[PDB]
């Protein structure tokens, strides 16, 4: 008779372990020690910007904010499209030739 | 003719001399198949 392929198995999304912990480079007992003048050798990011790059810094910040909004919108539309589609995706489901 | 009724998995016929032979009741090839008095093999064009 005709060749009818077997149905695909149903998948389950919740597979595998999930972890949500807090990472600290040093134990909390270290934080109790007061800082000395040697601990300030590495400058903070606040002081790393000079007067010649302030306008550039502001322009990059605004551009990055715009890009974040754009990427959030694209993520929303992509997840909506994904939830619209069904499991047996016709555009990429391989089937025997007639 | 590639998509035959049997599906793309099957391309060449799976039959042989043992099948549909009255003198041999087995389903596998054996010397009794050659012992059949109604079987003969030929070579054609030296390549068939």
């Amino acid at each position: 008779k005709l060749f009818v392929p077997e149905p695909r198995p149903v998948p389950k999304n919740d597979v595998g372990f999930k972890y949500s912990v807090k990472h600290r480079p040093f134990p909390e007992e270290v934080d109790k020690i007061p800082f000395v003048k040697a601990d300030l050798s590495i400058p903070d990011l606040h002081e790393i910007v000079t007067e010649e790059l302030e306008e550039r810094h502001e322009k990059l910040r605004s551009g990055m904010a715009q890009q974040i909004a754009y990427e959030i919108h694209l993520e929303q539309q992509s997840e909506e499209e994904l939830q619209k589609r069904s499991f047996p995706d016709p555009v990429t489901d391989c089937k025997p030739p007639p | 003719h590639y998509p035959l009724s049997g599906g793309p998995a099957i391309l060449h016929s799976l039959v042989s001399e043992n099948h549909d032979n009255a003198h041999v009741e087995g389903s596998e090839l054996s010397f009794e198949v050659f012992r059949s008095p109604n079987l003969q093999l030929f070579v054609f064009n030296d390549s068939t």
